[PDB]
């Protein structure tokens, strides 16, 4: 539900109808197929809370 | 506010139930169902009696 913008250097996900940013974690973003058939793709990182906070 | 016109179809199927996924993958089916569409316009507007 966000479009993802970069102002450089980082890449973020903002609502579409006001500048918020925010890291783009696996909570507002929903994986379907490869990196392939998309025309457009782009190298990043996916920030996960599972595997940090699982770390004790 | 400007907008890519594959991202801006692709946010357009937000509003039928269709994700962004199907037109990310079929981009070029899409156009190209787009382009015969358009194309088969002013064959059938060419007679077209009434
Ligand atoms: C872009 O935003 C990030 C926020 O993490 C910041 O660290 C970086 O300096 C910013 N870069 C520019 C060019 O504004
Ligand atoms: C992304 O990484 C893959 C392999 O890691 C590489 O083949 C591809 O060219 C990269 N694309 C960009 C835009 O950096």
């Amino acid at each position: 539900e966000g479009v993802f913008v970069s102002n450089g250097t980082h890449w973020f996900v903002t609502q579409r109808n006001f500048y918020e940013p925010q890291i783009i974690t696996t909570d507002n973003t929903f994986v379907s197929g490869n990196c392939d058939v998309v025309i457009g793709i782009v190298n990043n990182t996916v920030y996960d809370p599972l595997q940090p906070e699982l770390d004790s | 506010l400007q907008i890519p016109f594959p991202m801006q179809m692709a946010y357009r199927f937000n509003g039928i139930g269709v994700t962004q996924n199907v037109l990310y993958e079929n981009q070029k089916l899409i156009a190209n169902q787009f382009n015969s569409a358009i194309g088969k316009i002013q064959d059938s507007l060419s007679s077209t009696p009434s």
